[PDB]
């Protein structure tokens, strides 16, 4: 086919007719071409004209990447953002697109019992009739045909679903920076993708009109800030800002730390004389209720500037809330050669795909006109292919965890080519990591993508220790190495001292076996009456909300009081528990502050790592109040039981571990076990752990329920006479009257030794060496009311964000993941038969 | 549920699990069965001063979950800040 | 069964071919076959591990399992669809096969084609998409000697064909 036309036209003038025919309708286009010829000087015979020829590109590149269809229109606003247009992602589409790319992540094709999924280099397909709409404007005029394509990012929304094979896409897109660059013009533009109009991911593309340009009227840029932290910590920084005429607050509220997020539009004079800055950008202020107000605004606007000042005295200033933590070692994923790639034979395919018919890489001639190498392989083509190569080999093929990617074209790659990338983790973001990639001509050793990705984790889980694993110098080696985690212990033992009177990090340090409270002058006054204020309640046999005191002890003449604990003050519980949610949430922040928290998570504790998880990840309440409802809480249940001269119970707990009694000992060997033993003796015994299936169960009751249990079943085990083994030699009510031949003779162990028996060991049976309350059984059901007081005062309302509870927190009580669903206060409230929640149980209709 | 509405209803339903969690039995082995299931989470990170969990979890791996992860080729990985430390960081030598 | 009570039918894994009395072949999606065999590494025991000194009733089983360079899950139901389009594509040509001399046994059935009363390429592509085979059964020959043209040789057919004829004089 004609590729090429030279011939006159109208006299001493020569049109160049430069064809090509693979267009979106196989239309040939031409691209005309101007020559005047001169026959009067032969130096120079002929001399183009330079005139209106970007216009004569302009409009053929316009027939090509959009067809005859549209007329050309390149009287395109740059301030108003560039509509796409609808389309319907069909599988034949998604079919012929991996094909060419060469993609075999699973997740794309079809097939059944999955959702088909698309992938995520569709977006350009979707948005480049609308992002390459943004090169047209009459302001941004320039040599089209010498444009390369610089550099590509996508950046999936955070929370947004990957596309679907029904679904209706649509696309918008603006474009931000236009800057005469020493090498020419640079174009930067930004496509948010929708989808039913939520925005689904963002694409930054990146061209330059290479060359030199020097209209420095029709150039701009617009950026957004990254959110600087500045702290205030003496009284000039407070007015240093407020003298700033470009500073504008708005509420009269004092505060601490204040976070900048800005934004600037900046407009260009010279190369770097800036004739005008426009930054506008809001202060906003952390609230201890975790709830953030805006203070006020930033409304910064000058003319023939050489830098923004707001930014640059936020540089020096403050610090930034910066999220790309990195590490010090960058670590390789793979290492050898298996990482290498081929490019394309044709780039036809791609460009009948992705509907770029650039003809730099589909035909010679034009290829030739750009004095480029040849007919160079899709910029987009080359990204899309080290993307689905990390996405196999960083992500081991999982395709939803690529969450954002972006490359940058530094060379050009001829077809054929084989390319050898490497891929190396470097960072880490928002708990997703950050993988460094570089893809060299393997031939000629040159690189060309230089690129990034962030792909999520795999789908972890936080569990947190409960009491009993205490132990003397918990993360003090974090505490002395991890600021951020001093900040914790620091931020809490100074409100011990200055509201009860002792530091919880000589506690943990130096664990005594006493601790004096002193209240000494005005201060020591001021702490006594806390300790006086605290009333806790216990369901008598009365009834009667009896808002008794902890400490009959102290009063108005107390000077100072002591506590004691033979085994260590870190193992007396109201002090433990603090101990232990100090030392959870100061290892959780140490690893929040580099970024190791995925989005998705869920969390659970053990009986005590539950309060310093939903302060954790749900950050309910901040460590002031943690520490207080832990301590309260602690000396709720310690108090909880009437005790003997020397403060010990008659009650106890104790582990169990119902295989080691006999292999046909199941779950409910061990729970009929108790059914009966607590209801033959009529004394009160539970098991309040359930840790592992046949492994690990942990009862509690008084102490001659637990010995006549661990009793039962020794001789159970001497006998390996089962319960279940003698479902099939007796009846469901005989057996109940077996056991009971059983039960009776060990009962009268149970009383035959000092009422407050100490538990010895069973065969299959460890008890819980150091604590004497039942917790978690309806024992200590009578002091809920008192907690369940306490907390709705330390527990502020408003910063309960329930979106991160909903599934991602299991409660203890309930096993099945927190959600607040009628059927969930159902479960709850057959469960604990609570007042609260029925009440609006009942009246369920007010939610929708 | 207007945000304002299952804000109260979250934090009336929070107040109240943890009043009853006080005394009501832990229920763990579920939580886990949960946890691993309902979920099929990899890394399992406890948090504290011993991997009381984390032998809590391996036991539970190897008794009620070894042909659910065969048959879907999980592999499941289990962490403790006790021990794991430069695991967990994602710098380890 | 262990394998598939956790996935669903989607990946379902069935036998497909059974070269014999202990050599069987599966077919399934390769991560479910992955799984299976993963399964398999537990309940198995290495091959130096000299069970000799305990006794027989007691042993651990042994085996020998990896996937043959095949890429299609042949003789499932994962192609059942398949079935259809190639016979479709017969039928858009003239691909028939006319009136046998040789009687030929089936592979599934074990009958010979002689006696069809289909066309015999209607079932010969049931007969490798979904149907599985029986080998030894479609094998029960009356022969003397037996000729393998298929490929591999010294690997191929014809050597776990011998073994599974060993004391029949072939």
């Amino acid at each position: 086919l004609p590729v090429v036309e030279i011939e006159l036209v109208k006299p001493n003038t020569i049109q160049l007719s430069l064809i090509e025919h693979r267009t979106a309708d196989t239309n040939p286009v031409a691209l005309p071409f101007l020559y005047k010829y001169n026959p009067a000087d032969g130096f120079a015979p002929i001399l183009e004209i330079m005139e209106d020829r970007n216009e004569r590109i302009k409009e053929f590149y316009w027939k090509l990447w959009f067809g005859s269809s549209v007329p050309y229109s390149n009287d395109i606003n740059v301030e108003k953002a560039i509509l796409g247009d609808e389309i319907t992602i069909s599988s034949q589409t998604i079919s012929e697109f991996t094909h060419a790319i060469g993609n075999k992540c699973d997740a794309f094709v079809d097939r059944p019992g999955k959702a088909t999924l698309a992938p995520m280099d569709f977006a350009i397909v979707i948005g480049w009739k609308a992002i390459i709409k943004a090169i047209f404007p009459k302001s941004v005029d320039g040599d089209l045909l010498k444009l390369v394509h610089l550099s590509n990012g996508y950046k999936m929304i955070t929370g947004a679903a990957p596309l679907k094979k029904g679904d209706v896409v649509s696309t918008k897109a603006e474009i931000k920076a236009v800057l005469n660059q020493p090498s020419g013009k640079l174009v930067e533009v930004v496509g948010t993708i929708y989808r039913e109009g939520k925005p689904v991911m963002e694409v930054t593309s990146q061209f330059l009109y290479r060359g030199e340009y020097n209209d420095y009227c029709n150039t701009f840029q617009k950026v957004t800030e990254t959110p600087v932290q500045v702290a205030f910590k003496s009284a000039k920084d407070l007015a240093v800002l407020r003298s700033k005429e470009w500073f504008h607050l708005e509420k009269d509220v004092q505060f601490d730390v204040l976070t900048f997020r800005c934004e600037s539009t900046y407009k260009f004079k010279s190369a770097n004389v800036y004739s005008s800055i426009k930054t506008t950008g809001q202060v906003l202020l952390e609230l201890p209720t975790k709830e953030v107000i805006q203070v006020g605004s930033v409304d910064y606007e000058a003319g023939t500037s050489y830098g923004n000042p707001v930014t640059d005295y936020l540089s020096r200033n403050g610090k930034t809330i910066e999220e790309s933590v990195i590490f010090e070692n960058a670590i390789p994923l793979s290492s050898g050669e298996e990482l290498t790639s081929k490019a394309p034979g044709t780039n036809e395919p791609y460009a009948i795909v992705s509907g770029d018919y650039n003809p730099i890489h589909v035909s010679r001639v034009f290829a030739a006109y750009a004095k480029l190498p040849g007919t160079i392989t899709h910029g987009m083509y080359s990204s899309a292919s080290i993307r689905a190569l990390v996405e196999e080999w960083a992500a081991n093929n999982v395709a939803a965890r690529v969450r954002a990617f972006k490359c940058d074209f530094v060379g050009m790659v001829l077809p054929n080519d084989t390319l050898q990338t490497t891929m190396e983790h470097v960072g880490m973001i928002n708990g997703r990591k950050i993988i460094k990639v570089e893809t060299r001509n393997v031939e000629t050793e040159l690189p060309v993508l230089i690129g990034e990705a962030e792909i999520e984790q795999p789908t972890t889980t936080y569990v947190f220790t409960g009491q009993g694993s205490q132990e003397q110098g918990m993360g003090m080696e974090l505490y002395n190495s991890s600021e951020v985690a001093r900040e914790v212990w620091d931020k809490a033992d100074r409100h011990f001292v200055n509201n009860y009177g002792f530091s919880i990090l000589d506690i943990v340090q130096n664990n005594p076996n006493e601790l004096t409270i002193h209240f000494g002058g005005a201060k020591g006054r001021a702490i006594r009456d806390n300790y006086i204020g605290m009333m806790f309640e216990t369901i008598g046999e009365d009834g009667a909300l009896k808002s008794e005191k902890i400490f009959k002890d102290i009063d108005e003449t107390t000077t100072s009081y002591t506590f004691v604990s033979p085994t260590g003050l870190l193992s007396a519980t109201q002090f433990t528990q603090p101990a232990l949610t100090l030392m959870e949430k100061a290892a959780y922040e140490d690893i929040k502050s580099k970024g190791l928290i995925p989005s998705d998570i869920m969390f659970a504790g053990h009986s005590l790592g539950e309060y310093s998880a939903l302060s954790s990840l749900a950050n309910v309440m901040p460590i002031e109040s943690l520490v207080d409802v832990v301590f309260y809480r602690g000396m709720t249940m310690q108090v909880a039981v009437p005790r003997d001269e020397l403060g010990r119970s008659n009650y106890g707990m104790v582990a169990v571990n119902p295989s080691r009694v006999s292999a046909t000992f199941d779950d409910s060997a061990l729970r009929f076990v108790v059914d009966e033993v607590a209801n033959k003796t009529k004394w009160l015994l539970e098991i309040v752990n359930y840790n592992v299936e046949n492994q690990q169960y942990v009862a509690a009751g008084d102490l001659r329920a637990l010995d006549t249990l661990t009793n039962v079943l020794n001789v159970l085990k001497i006998n390996k006479i089962d319960i279940v083994k003698l479902q099939e030699q007796m009846s469901i009510e005989k057996v109940k009257e077996h056991l009971y031949e059983i039960v009776d003779e060990v009962a009268a162990k149970s009383l035959a030794k000092p009422q407050p028996i100490d538990l010895e060991r069973g065969f299959a049976v460890i008890p819980l060496k150091g604590i004497s309350v039942p917790f978690h059984s309806s024992y200590l059901m009578s002091g809920v009311k008192p907690f369940q007081r306490f907390l709705c005062k330390k527990i502020p309302k408003s910063s309960v964000k329930p979106q991160d509870l909903i599934g991602k927190y299991i409660p203890n009580l309930t096993a099945k993941p927190f959600e607040l669903t009628k059927e969930y206060f159902q479960s709850v409230y057959d469960l604990t038969k609570s007042e609260k929640i029925k009440s609006i149980l009942d009246n369920w209709e007010q939610y929708e | 549920m207007k945000p304002e509405i299952e804000q109260e209803l979250s934090h009336t339903l929070l107040t109240e699990l943890l009043a009853y969690q006080f005394a009501s039995p832990v229920r763990w082995i579920e939580t886990q069965d949960v946890f691993l299931k309902q979920h099929n989470t990899e890394r399992i990170i406890e948090i504290g001063p011993s991997p009381t969990l984390a032998g809590m979890a391996n036991r539970t791996i190897k008794a009620k979950y070894e042909s659910y992860d065969a048959a879907l080729s999980l592999q499941r990985q289990v962490l403790c800040y006790s021990k794991d430390a430069k695991e967990i960081y994602y710098k380890p030598d | 069964e262990q394998t598939n009570s956790h996935l669903p039918r989607e990946k379902h894994i069935a036998i497909s071919l059974i070269n014999g009395a202990r050599n069987l072949v599966l077919s399934g999606p390769p991560e479910s076959l992955y799984g299976f065999n993963l399964n398999l590494r537990n309940q198995k025991a290495p091959m130096g591990l000299d069970q000799s000194r305990v006794p027989f009733s007691e042993r651990k089983l042994k085996c020998s399992n990896r996937f043959l360079p095949i890429f299609a899950p042949f003789h499932s139901h994962l192609l059942a669809d398949a079935t259809e389009l190639i016979l479709d594509d017969v039928k858009e040509h003239g691909l028939s096969f006319e009136g046998l001399k040789i009687p030929v046994y089936d592979t599934f059935d074990g009958s010979d084609f002689q006696a069809l009363k289909e066309p015999i390429i209607d079932r010969v592509v049931k007969l490798i998409t979904e149907l599985p085979v029986h080998w030894e059964e479609a094998t029960n020959h009356k022969a003397t000697h037996i000729l393998d043209f298929g490929p591999g040789g010294v690997s191929g057919l014809g050597v776990l064909t011998h073994r599974n004829k060993e004391g029949t004089g072939a």
